[PDB]
């Protein structure tokens, strides 16, 4: 009810961002969506004073067919001054399971600071330039800014006060408009405490971290060995060398010696396999010497393995993993594969965002004009991290399938 | 009096620690003098300006062309940014036909609106005396003057305003704001139509605003932005090609520019030959020869701008659908249309700028930039007509390496079709040659050696002369093809033929790997396996390519 004055960085203006075409649904969709907020003062018009401005589109959340608004706050998120910490609960990614709650409507009650109102300017687009755009700007706080939580952890605290001294074996976090609320109870007390908690929330998404670990390097195991079979045993090995100091090939590689057809079975020598073996117990062991920088960025990558797989990685240094997986979840994609990759891309955020609180940076492989026209699409979170394209095949595909 | 309406001002600031202009009055003719005096005075008159007294310290300069003409060109640059929301126009092929077409000019746009008052001390100028013998008459604005930056967008604005609840209150019209014009359309009866043109001039004249009192001075057809707009159809105004025995990389630049915009509706107009010319640009002046390739090209340029073409409106009742053709040498030419042979408009695509590619990538890129283009016009995407087998995209995508998607699509069976001109295997091949290859090269000497070793025996360096490690392992990969049967298993340790091959191009700019894809083409079956450099591996020989 009382407005807490927000600035930008320093020497920074607001943001300038292009908004992108939308097609003739969205912008219906968004013109009823925006036309109500005004008649509840949530946004009003604003004229040619106001140089800024910031994306906009609209999306459907799961289980739902009403169109949602979603705001690129990006741009404004990095040029909006760093808010200060609360520690982020190590024991989230602990817990048996996390629900996920929307509590983004509780925004749209604390005005937000006139000073800074002309910086989340937005436009609906209108079809082949016709009209002008529809100019608005916030009069409260917006969902997906990075202030909007800020601001609102007083309150937010003051909300779930009592539900804490309640329960202190549930763990609660919060990442922007999103609550999460982790607890090792069973699936049908969890949904009746979840809805517990929305009430809660009224008068005033299951996801089970321990089903999801950290995955170790994997050798065949053979009674005959091929030419090619070996080959890529040595690939794979010198691969994860890399990774683990002890790993050696020679003994392996000496039975390659000579031009043998790729197909001939070879059997292994003792010392071979005496190799593998300890290259086998060197594997089973964690890496050496990993440990997560709060002040560095997370980098994702992502590999296509076929057929609805997918592999990814979070690290921060090359070859000093923090995260591994496999996401192979087939949910109506099964003939698109950009919609695979972007349902990956908010797994793999989601995840993130519960293990250290913030996003990673990703790599995905896909052209930057394909993934641009259509990630909008298919996106169903709230937030928007970000990303690079990697255009070269990198070889360490099957080394992680 | 009837009372007029007001038209609230936008409040206008200058950029954060500037101030306002300070720029000396340049010397004047008695007869410009004069001039300035009378238009002045009549504007004065008008309430366009107001005399000010010599508290006011900024000035811009003024100049007589009489028509007086004032430079904010430092005001300008001291003016604060203002959002403009013309930002790419209109095409006439999202337009939907109108049975009545109006247009309505403004006169006296920038001249009609207030100019903030806290802001028209920036905008004084003075008038020079005659002889400067008494103080130059100061000035300063109490509208929007012409020339100003924040003119164009408070005008829009503004009109816009004015134009809600009239639009709000007429759902069966459409009015278009366009600069210091208004276009406004309906299928309404004639005469139902004129009346409602009357009465929305009545509305703007509620504001003070005016509109042509007679017979509205534009009719079909309507110039505009190149374009000729005709009460069924649309088309570009005519060309104009330059032919001169000697061309500058400007004249290649204009005549680029007028091919690229025939070609929205002329369907088949390639400009690569004459593209091709402009590497080296920033040289405006030289003399630039044509090949037989790029002369050609311009009189078949010629030969499609022979005859006019024209595109249809846009009629949301239909499908919309788009076709795609591939032309060569990285060029692709589409028709959106909605009837056969009635294009809504046409356009084309060139490869980017890389070093391997093939047409499958190129026809994807292509796809998606005809789906952003249809976003913008008519707010959909269209249905595809592509050159390319259903197994062929299938298998492409299935087996690409990077995520990509086509929209919904059918075939057209119209040569040339887009195709896959080789597969790799996924398993090693049962009976076929294991060729084991290598080559390097010596860095100072650029002295290399490629070849292989096979597991029949079969052996082969070859010197070479001039090359690098990297053309040595193409090198080496391509004798292992050029020496097999059919079917052949290839092992190698290089990363880089590895990378390029992965990649799957079916042309490249290197000869050397258009040559390997030559010779995948004529192949059966390949595997390409790869292992790691210098670990020891039994036949692959580092060895015997470093002597
Ligand atoms: C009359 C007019 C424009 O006219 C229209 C105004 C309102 C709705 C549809 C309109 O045209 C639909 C297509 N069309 C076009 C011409 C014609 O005779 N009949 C017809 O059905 C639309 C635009 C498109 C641009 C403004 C958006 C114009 C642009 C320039 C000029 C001129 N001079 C006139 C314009």
């Amino acid at each position: 009810i009382e407005t807490v004055p927000v600035k930008l960085k320093p020497g920074m203006d607001g943001p300038k961002v292009k908004q992108w075409p939308l097609t003739e649904e969205k912008i219906k969709a968004l013109v009823e969506i925006c036309t109500e907020m005004e008649k509840e003062g949530k946004i009003s018009k604003i004229g040619p004073e106001n140089p800024y401005n910031t994306p906009v589109f609209a999306i459907k959340k799961k289980d739902s067919t009403k169109w949602r608004k979603l705001v690129d706050f990006r741009e404004l998120n990095k040029r909006t001054q760093d808010f200060w910490g609360i520690p982020h609960p190590a024991g989230l990614k602990k817990k048996k399971s996390v629900t996920v709650l929307d509590v983004g409507d509780a925004y749209f009650s604390v005005p937000l600071d006139e000073d800074f109102r002309k910086y989340t300017a937005f436009t609906i687009p209108s079809i082949n330039n016709e009209t002008p755009g529809i100019r608005y700007q916030y009069n409260v706080l917006p969902q997906g800014w990075k202030g909007s939580p800020a601001i609102f952890q007083s309150s937010m605290t003051k909300i779930l006060e009592p539900f804490k001294k309640q329960n202190p074996d549930i763990v609660i976090y919060q990442y922007m408009d999103d609550l999460y609320v982790g607890s090792d109870l069973e699936i049908g007390q969890h949904r009746t405490k979840i809805e517990e908690l929305r009430q809660h929330l009224l008068r005033w998404y299951e996801l089970h971290p321990d089903k999801w670990t950290v995955q170790p390097i994997v050798l065949p195991e053979k009674d005959s060995w091929t030419v090619n079979d070996i080959q890529k045993l040595v690939g794979k090995l010198n691969w994860a060398s890399q990774i683990y100091p002890g790993i050696k090939v020679r003994q392996l590689s000496k039975l390659l010696r000579g031009t043998k057809a790729l197909t001939e079975v070879i059997p292994l020598t003792e010392e071979a396999e005496l190799e593998l073996a300890e290259n086998r117990e060197i594997l089973k062991e964690p890496v050496h010497g990993v440990y997560y920088d709060p002040s560095k960025d997370l980098i994702a990558e992502i590999q296509k393995q076929g057929q609805g797989q997918w592999t990814y990685q979070i690290y921060q240094e090359p070859f000093k993993n923090l995260k591994t997986g496999k996401y192979a979840r087939m949910r109506g994609a099964h003939t698109n594969d950009v919609k695979q990759l972007t349902e990956a891309v908010q797994k793999i955020t989601t995840e993130s965002i519960v293990i250290w609180g913030k996003t990673p940076k990703f790599k995905l492989p896909i052209q930057k004009e394909t993934w641009e026209t259509w990630w909008t699409e298919y996106w169903q979170a709230t937030w928007i991290p970000e990303w690079e394209f990697v255009n070269t095949p990198p070889l360490v595909k099957l080394w992680y399938q | 009096m009837v009372p007029i309406s007001p038209i609230e001002t936008v409040p206008v600031k200058l950029k954060p620690g500037m101030d306002g202009p300070k720029v000396k009055q340049w010397p004047l003719t008695e007869e410009k003098i004069k001039a300035l005096v009378e238009i002045c005075t009549e504007m004065e008159k008008e309430g366009k300006i107001s005399k000010i007294g010599p508290e006011n310290p900024y000035n811009t300069p003024v100049f007589a062309i009489w028509r007086k003409l004032v430079d904010f060109r430092e005001l300008n640059k001291r003016t604060q940014d203002f959002w403009e929301v013309q930002l790419g126009i209109p095409h006439p092929a999202g337009l939907k036909k109108k049975k009545s077409v109006t247009v309505l000019d403004v006169g006296d746009a920038y001249f009609s609106v207030p100019l903030d008052e806290d802001f028209r001390k920036y905008t004084a100028f003075t008038i020079p005396s005659i002889n400067n013998e008494t103080p130059g008459i100061r000035y300063q604005y109490n509208v929007l003057p012409q020339g100003w930056k924040g003119s164009p967008a408070i005008f829009q604005s503004s009109m816009t305003k004015i134009l809600e609840p009239f639009a709000a209150q007429n759902p069966d019209i459409v009015i278009y704001q366009y600069m210091d014009d208004l276009y406004v359309g309906s299928d309404l009866e004639i005469g139902q139509h004129r009346t409602k043109i009357e009465e929305l001039r009545q509305h703007l004249l509620r504001w003070g605003l005016t509109t042509p009192d007679k017979k509205h001075q534009k009719e079909p057809p309507f110039l505009w932005m190149g374009y000729e707009l005709h009460p069924d159809k649309w088309t570009v105004q005519p060309i104009v090609l330059p032919e001169k025995d000697s061309w500058t990389v400007n004249d290649i630049q204009k005549l680029v520019g007028k091919l690229n915009w025939a070609s929205q509706i002329y369907p088949g107009i390639k400009v690569r030959q004459l593209s091709k010319l402009l590497r080296g640009t920033k040289a405006l002046t030289e003399v630039i020869p044509l090949t037989e390739e790029a002369e050609l090209e311009l009189a078949e340029n010629r030969e499609i701008l022979k005859e006019p073409v024209h595109g249809v409106y846009y009629d949301p009742s239909k499908d919309l659908i788009a076709e795609i053709q591939k032309q060569g040498q990285g060029q692709w030419t589409y028709q959106i249309y909605q009837e056969p042979f009635k294009n809504l408009k046409t356009g084309k695509y060139a490869r980017m700028r890389g070093a391997h590619t093939n047409d499958v990538k190129q026809l994807t890129e292509a796809v998606q930039k005809i789906t952003t283009e249809s976003i913008v016009i008519w707010g959909k995407t269209p249905k595809f007509k592509l050159p390319i087998q259903k197994e062929t995209w299938e298998t492409w995508w299935t087996e690409y390496w990077q995520a990509t998607w086509i929209p919904e699509w059918e075939f057209v069976n119209t040569p040339p079709l887009v195709k896959l001109w080789y597969q790799l295997e996924k398993e090693p091949i049962v009976g076929a040659e294991t060729f084991y290859v290598d080559g390097a090269a010596n860095r100072e000497t650029k002295l290399g050696k490629a070849g292989y070793v096979t597991n029949k025996g079969r052996q082969k360096v070859v010197p070479l002369t001039n090359t690098t490690n990297q053309k040595t392992e193409l090198q080496a990969i391509y004798l292992a093809l050029q020496d097999s049967g059919l079917e052949v298993n290839i092992v190698t340790d290089s990363q880089y033929a590895l990378g390029i091959i992965q990649a799957q191009p079916d042309k490249s700019e290197s000869e050397l790997v258009n040559q390997i894809i030559e010779q995948l083409i004529k192949k059966e079956k390949v595997y390409l396996a790869w292992v790691p450099a210098h670990k020891g591996i039994g036949g692959n020989e580092q060895v015997d390519k470093l002597v």
